[PDB]
RNA sequence: GGGGGACCGCCAGUGGCGAAGGCGCCCGGCUGGAACGGGUCCGACGGUGAGCGCGGAAGGCCAGGGGAGCGAACCGGAUUAGAUACCCGGGUAGUCCUGGCUGUAAAGGAUGCGGGCUAGGUGUCGGGCGAGCUUCGAGCUCGCCCGGUGCCGUAGGGAAGCCGUUAAGCCCGCCGCCUGGGGAGUACGGCCGCAAGGCUGAAACUUAAAGGAAUUGGCGGGGGAGCACUACAAGGGGUGGAGCGUGCGGUUU
RNA sequence: UGGAGGUGAUUUAAAUGC
């Protein structure tokens, strides 16, 4: 589980940020 | 031949114990000449007998008929195995050189501990939980 | 940067335990990279899978799927049949 | 390889400087003059007490060959795993007691001596008994000659006299020489 | 025989020290804390502590130096229905050193700190004391006391497990934090950070649960004990091969 | 009589069910 969560939550905050930053 | 005292010559015998394969390798006192070193994977055709200790008699039974030859006559035993890589205690051929010996009739002096154990730590492999099963 | 086109059979198939799978052959293995395709298609099916030899395999019923998936990433509508 | 056997030449050990040439040791080898500083164990039955009963195993080493017979010195001394484990317990002490030592005779002697504690309170004291023999050591180096001083430790008569002043301090049990290693040979003048 | 880097089994203890992270070859120098006996001196100077400031494993990052073994990523083999794995053979970053940054954890005793009060027992570490022993050294032991570190347990508390003079009792002082679940420890905004990230922190919407302890049963690719003859071994015979008898599946009707 | 550590560990036993 909160590794999951902890990995799906950077990957969303990576990918939404790299939309965000770009 | 410079003139012999004693007539009765010594052979040390190093035994390497692994649970992958049995070592016995019988040099001079010194230890500087070797006359033989027969191991468990010439006298059979496969890995898992590579061990037990069948192999373990038979390899301490070929260069036993080397040793005889020259005149080695009393034997000490050196037991030991590779103790910082893996678990130091011996395998199976352990009890089974000795027997090898007591049948092939050399004589059995000191029987001995000097496998390497560290005085100390290294990392070996396996982690977080260890080796895994 | 290159081209290179194919003919394609997509087929249902077998595996152990659990259900049919689904064959695509017929791609060129100097040019296309099926390990790249098929991660893709894994995820377009829904599948686990391979790249088996020169093929792929997907895990059930995915005819009609990959054949509209493969037409869309500029392969040839008719090089292509679902047998 | 492909000895006859004939490129097999037979010397024989003779060991002094310890005690008289001890005859024990007998020496195979291949070609003439590649034993000349080779090293053999021996129990020692010159002294069939101690050095057979409690002092199994000592490395002596041919500093010669002349004629075909082999010249051999005290190289070292080193226990049997046997030894060290059987002798040690718990809720009480191990010690272990270095000295590099500095002989009248030109001779440097690297001790490592071992004792085991009586029981209770761990204290400075430990290393206080420690320090009574880097004392006791040194001194006796510089009064005796090196051979004599090889013959001492080596037999029990050290690991008696340390007793005496240790137990006044701090009482011990089940004291050794764990090994010695002769740190340099050459000379007090090259 | 030589060279290199890492580390210091047993010792080692239900042991000690440390605020905490944490800390273990030996020797010496410098240095922090701590115990006890004597309160010998100061004379309420105390507690706590928002803000604020400081220390903080491993991983990561930066610059320089180093690199044995080990080893994310990675490269092969096997396994496997497939294996991006467990198992095996190589292998970079890192792991070490120096300077700096970063600041997180099931960072636990899941238990903030200080004072007072409230049966006991036992083991243990260190300090004191009265004795006996002595190798004349608190070395081996008995008991009271002081400080610490465990276990067991009366009264009481607790939902229960448990806790129970090292409180989760009973009181008094302060501080942080919580206010059903999921949305979400996310968005936005701001602050901090080289970067990786951290700190702070919602709402729309949705649900009759989320949860905790113990009880029973069933279950587990768990362990002990014991039997069996629809069990298995041991053993004797035989079915499955043929022909036929029979009942069935199917097909035919 | 009931509790805490240190390390052997065992692959000969296979995904799913409204």
């Amino acid at each position: 589980m909160r590794w999951k969560w902890i990995k799906k939550r950077i990957r969303r905050l990576k990918r939404q940020r790299k939309k965000e930053r770009g | 031949q410079v003139n012999i005292k004693k007539k009765e010559k010594w052979g040390i015998a190093h035994i390497y114990s692994s649970f992958n394969n049995t070592i016995i390798h019988i040099t001079d006192i010194t230890g500087a000449e070797t006359i033989s070193r027969w191991s468990g994977g010439m006298v059979v055709k496969a890995d898992r007998d590579e061990p037990s200790p069948y192999a373990a008699m038979l390899a301490a039974r070929r260069a036993a008929e080397e040793a005889l030859e020259k005149g080695i006559v009393g034997v000490h035993i050196r037991v030991r195995a590779p103790g910082g890589s893996k678990s130091k205690t011996p395998g199976p051929g352990a009890q089974a050189a000795i027997r090898a010996l007591a049948r092939a009739g050399l004589k059995i002096g000191r029987v001995e501990d000097v496998t390497p154990i560290p005085h100390d730590g290294t990392r070996p492999k396996g982690g977080r939980r260890g080796r895994r099963v | 940067i290159a081209k290179e086109e194919q003919k394609i059979k997509i087929y249902v198939t077998k595996r152990r335990f659990g259900k049919l799978m689904t064959i695509i052959e017929g791609f060129d293995t100097s040019v296309i990279d099926l390990k790249e395709l098929a991660k893709k298609l894994k995820d377009i099916c829904a599948c686990g899978g391979t790249v088996k030899d020169n093929t792929i395999e997907l895990q059930g019923d995915h005819r009609k799927k990959v054949a509209e998936e493969l037409v869309k990433m500029g392969f040839s509508r008719d090089s292509i049949e679902i047998r | 390889t492909r000895d006859k056997w004939k490129l097999k030449q037979w010397y024989i050990i003779y060991a002094p400087d310890f005690f008289g040439g001890v005859e024990v040791g007998l020496t195979p080898a291949d070609d003439p003059e590649k034993v000349l500083n080779r090293v053999v164990e021996v129990t020692l039955k010159d002294v069939t007490g101690d050095f057979t009963k409690s002092h199994v195993k000592l490395y002596f080493q041919v500093y010669d060959v002349k004629g075909q017979n082999a010249y051999t010195k005290f190289k070292g001394m080193k226990l049997a795993r046997s030894y060290i484990r059987s002798l040690v317990r718990r809720k009480t002490t191990r010690i272990d007691g270095i000295f590099n030592i500095t002989t009248k005779d030109g001779y440097k002697l690297r001790v490592m001596a071992m004792a085991i504690a009586m029981r209770r309170i761990q204290t400075s004291q430990e290393r206080a008994i420690r320090k009574i023999m880097q004392e006791i050591i040194y001194k006796k180096a510089e009064e005796l000659n090196f051979k004599d001083f090889v013959l001492e430790s080596v037999n029990g008569k050290i690991a008696a006299e340390i007793a005496k002043e240790a137990k006044k301090i701090y009482p011990l049990r089940k004291a050794e020489i764990r090994k010695i290693k002769v740190l340099e040979e050459p000379q007090v003048i090259a």
